């Protein structure tokens, strides 16, 4: 009975943390996605002034949410992905053990 | 009324031209508020993880 | 060989639990790494458009 | 002056801010669920801080537990963070979207 309330805690905190990492894995499509085009649309504008001290900032604000796409989209990618392949590893394990109790009974 | 499109026109550009710098200005700004508080946040993650990694 | 199965078990749950403070550890720093490096690659990007 | 490059660069203006308010309304829409995320990413750091002092009730051993409380602290350190960037990139970026709409959103009336 130890054990069943211990480890079907630790399962219950691996199982939240997995529907946490879809959602975050999932929110990073958009801002990226968007300012992907809000970088287009900025730099298409800045064909329209041709005037240097506001067309060179304007195309660097454009580079700017192009940086931000491929910052924040990376992200999914660098920490979200870790964890997920770490809980996902637990999960199996803990799975696993179920069959050595069973083995016991 | 076709001289008075010339100069709302010549208004606009002006108009749309201090726009642009305004909204650098806003970013500027923002982007700076940001980056005090950021180097702050993940200084502090450092200085915890050396603590943790000095065990 | 019922006592030793449990012997066993209590050995497993000892090792599970020694195997998943150090592997939660790795996973933490391998998120510090990234986390500074996601953050430097955006202030070196706004120096950058500090300085226009 | 010439009267068609007037007219050349009003049909540029509205076009050009109309893909543009369209746009922030979306990158809007992208941060309220980054705030509401941030706000439970958290409490997805609360469970994993929780698992690891639940792990530190059923061992013991000295040079075990050691960095298993430092490390329930580390993790209370990214719980943190998370928190703080909801009011770090979430509402820095929310505000200012809203704001240049309303820039826009005034050259409309104009």
């Amino acid at each position: 009975h130890d054990r069943r309330v211990y480890l079907d805690a630790l399962e219950n905190q691996l199982k939240a943390l997995l529907k946490a990492m879809d959602n975050m894995v999932a929110q990073r499509k958009a801002m990226a996605e968007a300012a992907a085009d809000f970088s287009a649309s900025l730099h298409a504008l800045s064909t329209v002034e041709l005037s240097p001290t506001l067309s060179g900032p304007l195309d660097a604000l454009s580079e700017l949410q192009l940086a931000i796409r491929d910052v924040y989209e990376r992200q999914a990618q660098q920490d979200v992905l870790t964890f997920g392949i770490i809980i996902e590893e637990y999960i199996r394990l803990i799975g696993s053990v179920k069959q050595a109790f069973s083995q016991r009974q | 009324a076709r001289l008075l499109f010339e100069d709302m026109g010549r208004l606009l550009r002006s108009e749309l031209d201090r726009f642009e710098r305004e909204k650098v200005e806003d970013f500027k700004s923002g982007v700076e508020t940001f980056l005090e508080s950021a180097v702050e946040a993940q200084k502090e993650l450092i200085e915890k993880w050396e603590t943790f990694l000095m065990q | 060989l019922f006592e030793d199965m449990g012997r066993l078990l209590r050995s497993e749950l000892d090792r599970f639990e020694r195997e998943k403070v150090e592997d939660f550890k790795s996973g933490v720093e391998t998120f510090l790494e990234s986390a500074v490096e996601a953050q430097k690659e955006l202030i070196e990007k706004w120096e950058t458009f500090l300085m226009q | 002056n010439k009267f068609v490059e007037q007219d050349d660069w009003f049909h540029d203006r509205r076009v050009y801010l109309d893909a543009l308010e369209n746009q922030l309304k979306a990158l809007l829409k992208a941060m309220d669920n980054m705030v509401a995320q941030r706000k439970a990413m958290a409490e997805a750091a609360a469970d994993f801080s929780a698992s690891l002092h639940a792990l530190s009730t059923v061992e013991l051993s000295p040079t075990l537990s050691g960095p298993l409380d430092a490390l329930s602290e580390l993790q209370l350190a990214i719980r943190d963070v998370y928190e703080r960037q909801a009011q770090q990139d979430v509402l820095t970026f929310g505000i200012i979207i809203e704001e240049y709409i309303r820039l826009i959103g005034s050259v409309k009336q104009a």
